[PDB]
RNA sequence: GGGGCCACGCGCGCGUCCCCCGAAGAGGGGGACGGCGGAGCGAGCGCACGGGGUCGGCGGCGACGUCGGCUACCCAC
RNA sequence: CGCGCGCGCGCCCGCCCCCGGAGCCCCGCGGACGCUACGCCGCGACGAGUAGGAGGGCCGCUGCGGUGA
């Protein structure tokens, strides 16, 4: 199995032509000229009086509804969410700084690790500083700033998914009569797991920041507007 | 707009169109270089 | 016996798909010849006035062979004179389009309802604008889109012309067979310039819209599609 | 004839309804109870029809002799069959397809009776 | 627990108001129920501005849902078992409403066999 | 705004029979299916006629018939009418003829079978 | 050994013709063309996607004084 | 005119059942979930309105004949 011999030039068109094409992967020379209900399919089974017995797969169905529903007709590139193809802004890159201005760590600043395989980012806003751990946040609830550092050298594990940063609720075994059904302990309670790991990374992360001076002081403080200061006209 | 829909119809496009590009990228390569040259021979 | 069957319908398959890769070869390499025929065409005038601007001499272009009308004034207080030309033509409503070929029958008509249209003499790319996005076709008396080229052959193809192109060529060289590619064609449906129009009730010498407006009738269009 | 008796009957019959914009039929053996003349029992050399047992365990099945009609006394059959409903099903199934007894009635017929027999247990507990 | 129907398209209504006759918010001998107007001087009719507005058929409702009621069903109107029978297959589309005159003791009946064929009924507890 | 006219957008032909003649409307079934179903035009022309009216489906004469099929070529062939049969007293001589109608008088009927002819119908045919 | 050809299968011819070995023609290379022999041959996967009108093999929050309810009672603008 | 042109199976010669069901978009064995044919489906264009003319009214009021076990 060889990779594709026509490079590409534009989306949806090569740089080369057929006859080209053709002389490439040689089609000369690999010139290929080649040119009653008695049975039984499937179902077998074996057992003890009278013989034999044949049992049949996939049996019949029980009950037929009144009224079904016809089907569709078909379309072309309606893949699902786990095939799309995952974008990112321009002006981020490992190491920026970010303002989160949605949630409940609302106005803060934060530092980017990366990007996952759902469009999601991961940050930390070093639990030390910010109060803010390692989270899963989206690209567009956030500004960049125009303020860096070198983070190339840092080990991130492998373990750490979108199967990893997952709520855990909606437990079926309940009652299903009275005041209740939000009380499976009713809240969130953190593994060690966690902790273990916003150390390990927080441990070579931190040193890195304390290179620059003033760093820490922009990442305790909170973001906010003022009299006199539109944005459109402020840069980040 | 649509690719497909425009050669479905007049198969040719597809060679135009290919050409056109290269024709722009080797055209831009020159200038570039070229223009380059005297700049560096200015100073 | 049924093998034999199996067999022969399997064969008869080949008469239609030898017969698509070949016309689909056809209308490739006419395609191709087109383009050779309107460079030629092009830098043909330029090589006469070059050769002529060396002696002390002028040359004098031909004229234009066809014509793009647009109608601009409405339907309420017209004349009984005016209301035939127009419906002629086929301009039955507001910011209709049609093309037509020019002698001395044709340009006395034009004058008759001169205040109402706009007319110029077009270029090529404007005939491909028009007819790929806003052009379909007249069919068993019904208006019916131009998707694919089946529907133009059978209903045109016993002129020599069997996709897209050949009308263009038909249209743009006004051909021998002109009169019926247009019939096939609808009267192109437009909308409002997009920009605005300097003044519609008077002619195209003292700030207006109306007669003609040769060359410029190109930089309108851009902006009705 | 068949539609010499249906162009009679189109609108004007005592098994009549017409309210609500809707319009329906009640006489025996129709099946999906519609006025048309591919659904009507009393209209056709070979019909069927299934109706619940009297008694209240299962399924009543009926189908017209063919050789004497105009006597409507002894022109009807019946059966009444009582089994766990996959065997039911089956056994209509080869009734019709094996005897090519009025075959374009196949699956209303099975409709009809899987709602009989879906009612005729305890739906409350 | 509520009977679902087969299908639940969403419904859409270019009008919801109705339509009042013309000079009725004045008087009293004078209904609301649409009469038509035909007078020479009259602006509903002339069709001004700010005024009345007259039905027409561009108002008319999809064929897809046309009688067709919140909660997908359409619906047919009894007064005895008998009748009842009749909607058994069409039983995911239509559904029933029992008369007024009808008594109360037979009430009963019909409501108990409705659940066993899981015909929905649009008044079950009225008179009790 | 389009300035065409409205006044003669609809056509004024029938479109089906204004009467219940039950027998008349199974034979409009028949040939709306072979007109919409064959190549042919004597289908159309009939089915055209078949929604008339009566003055615009006139008797015809047993003389004419004679003198219209004892013309040359017109041997062995079949006649074939939209109306009524009647008779002429003023003709003695009746030859064999094969003629198909929607009705026929009795006497004309008489003579006609009595000279080895032949009387069809639309369903025959 | 320039960039470019919807060129193409090669074995001896089906041909009008021609550059040349060759006398106008046959034989040799091919070309312009028609084209089809004295050859032309045909399965299994996939991207499909800028192809005959949208799907998510993607999610979160919420509960005896709160949820929904155009239409229909009042008031304001 | 190269998505069939002579493909396959036993032993060139022969077989050449084949949908009471092939295998995926044409099956010339019969059929729509549609077939109240006064029905169901599909395309494309149009919609001002006085006096006035026509049609459809499962819009309505009182009574007669039949019919809703
Ligand atoms: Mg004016
Ligand atoms: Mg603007
Ligand atoms: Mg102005
Ligand atoms: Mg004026
Ligand atoms: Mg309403
Ligand atoms: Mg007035
Ligand atoms: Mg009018
Ligand atoms: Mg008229
Ligand atoms: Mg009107």
């Amino acid at each position: 199995p060889h990779c594709s011999r026509n490079p590409v030039l534009v989306r949806g068109i090569g740089r080369y032509s057929r006859s080209a094409m053709y002389s490439r992967k040689a089609l000369y020379k690999r010139k290929y000229a080649a040119p009653v209900l008695a049975t039984v399919t499937k179902p077998v089974g074996g057992d003890k009086n009278g013989g034999t017995r044949v049992v049949k797969l996939r049996k019949m169905p029980r009950y037929y509804p009144t009224e079904d529903v016809p089907r569709k007709l078909l379309s072309h590139g309606r893949k699902p969410f786990s095939q799309h193809v995952r974008k990112l802004r321009a002006s981020i890159t490992p190491g920026t700084i970010l303002i989160i201005l949605t949630g409940r760590h609302r106005g803060k600043r934060v530092v980017f690790l990366k990007q996952l395989s759902s469009g999601l980012l991961l940050v930390t806003g070093p639990l030390s500083l910010n109060r803010v751990p390692l989270r899963r946040t989206h690209q567009k609830f956030v500004i960049a700033t125009s303020t860096k550092i070198d983070i190339s050298g840092v080990k991130i594990p492998k373990h750490l998914t979108d199967a990893y940063f997952k709520k855990k609720q909606l437990r079926k075994p309940r009652h299903q009569e009275g005041e209740i059904f939000d009380t499976e302990k009713e809240k969130y309670e953190i593994t060690e797991q966690r902790k273990v790991d916003q150390k390990a990374v927080d441990s070579q992360i931190l040193p890195k920041i304390k290179a620059v001076p003033q760093l820490q002081g922009y990442l305790r403080s909170v973001f906010a507007l003022t009299n006199g200061v539109y944005p459109h006209k402020l840069v980040f | 707009k649509n690719l497909r829909i425009m050669l479905k119809l007049n198969p040719y496009a597809k060679t135009m169109r290919r050409n056109t590009i290269l024709r722009q990228a080797r055209n831009h390569k020159l200038r570039v270089e070229r223009a380059a040259a005297a700049l560096a021979a200015k100073s | 016996n049924f093998a034999e069957l199996k067999i022969k319908r399997l064969r008869k398959k080949f008469a239609q798909k030898m017969l698509r890769k070949a016309r689909r070869k056809l209308i490739y390499e006419k395609a191709k010849h087109y383009h050779k025929e309107y460079r030629q065409m092009y830098r043909t005038e330029i090589r006469m006035a070059r050769m002529a601007r060396k002696a002390g001499n002028f040359y004098v272009p031909a004229e234009p062979k066809l014509a793009f009308v647009i109608r601009i004034r409405g339907i309420n207080g017209v004349s009984p004179k005016v209301r035939k030309v127009l419906q002629l033509l086929r301009l039955r409503q507001i910011f209709n389009g049609t093309f037509v070929k020019l002698n001395k029958a044709s340009i006395n008509m034009l004058r008759i309802v001169e205040p109402y249209i706009a007319w110029g003499y077009p270029n090529l790319k404007s005939v491909n604008e028009l007819i790929y996005k806003r052009g379909y076709g007249k069919i068993n008396k019904k208006r019916i889109a131009l998707t694919d080229n089946a529907l133009i052959a059978r209903s045109l193809g016993k002129y020599g012309i069997i996709c897209m192109e050949d009308l263009i060529h038909e249209i743009y060289t006004v051909g021998k067979r002109f009169k019926e590619a247009n019939n096939f064609l609808w009267p192109f449906k437009l909308s409002s310039p997009r920009g605005g129009m300097k003044k519609k009730t008077t002619h195209f010498v003292e700030g207006e819209d109306a007669g003609n407006r040769e060359d410029q009738i190109n930089r309108l269009i851009r902006r009705m599609n | 004839s068949a539609h010499l008796q249906w162009m009679v009957v189109r609108n004007c019959s005592s098994f009549l309804i017409k309210r609500n914009k809707q319009t329906y039929s009640t006489e025996p053996n129709n099946l999906k109870a519609r006025n048309s003349f591919r659904y009507n029992g009393l209209i056709h050399r070979k019909t069927v029809g299934v109706e619940p047992a009297a008694d209240g365990k299962g399924v009543v099945v009926v189908m017209k002799r063919r050789s004497g009609q105009r006597k409507p006394a002894t022109s009807y059959v019946r059966t009444t069959i009582n089994k766990n409903a996959r065997a039911t099903l089956s056994s209509i199934r080869h009734m019709i397809r094996k005897n090519k007894y009025h075959p374009d009635l196949r699956m209303a017929a099975i409709r009809r009776a899987s709602a009989i027999l879906r009612s005729q247990k305890p739906v409350m507990v | 627990a509520a009977l679902r129907p087969l299908v639940k398209p969403k419904i859409v209504k270019k009008r919801t108001k109705k339509f009042i006759r013309h000079q009725s918010d004045r008087y009293v001998k004078i209904k609301r129920n649409w009469r038509k107007p035909r007078g020479i001087d009259n602006r509903v009719r002339r069709r001004f501005k700010g005024q009345i507005l007259m039905p027409n058929i561009g108002y008319g409702s999809n064929k897809k849902t046309k009688h067709m009621l919140p909660s997908g069903f359409r619906k047919f109107l009894v007064h005895n078992v008998k009748e009842l029978e009749v909607l058994l297959m069409c039983n995911k589309s239509y559904c029933a409403e029992i008369a007024h005159n009808v008594s109360s003791k037979n009430r009963k009946a019909i409501v108990e066999r409705a659940a066993q064929l899981a015909i929905r009924v649009t008044n079950p507890n009225a008179r009790l | 705004g389009v300035d065409i006219r409205h006044n003669k957008d609809r056509k004024v032909r029938r479109k089906e029979p204004k009467s219940q003649d039950i027998y008349l409307r199974l034979l409009v079934k028949l040939y709306r299916f072979l007109a919409r179903r064959t190549n042919s035009t004597f289908n159309q022309v009939v089915l055209k006629r078949l929604f008339m009216s009566r003055t615009n489906r006139p008797p015809l004469s047993l003389s004419r018939m004679i003198r219209k099929m004892k013309l040359p070529g017109r041997e062995g062939k079949t006649a074939v009418v939209v109306g009524t049969i009647t008779d002429d007293v003023r003709v003695q001589e009746v030859p064999k003829l094969k003629v198909c109608a929607l009705r026929v008088s009795s006497r004309a009927r008489s003579r006609i079978l009595k000279a080895g002819g032949k009387i069809l119908t639309f369903d025959q045919l």
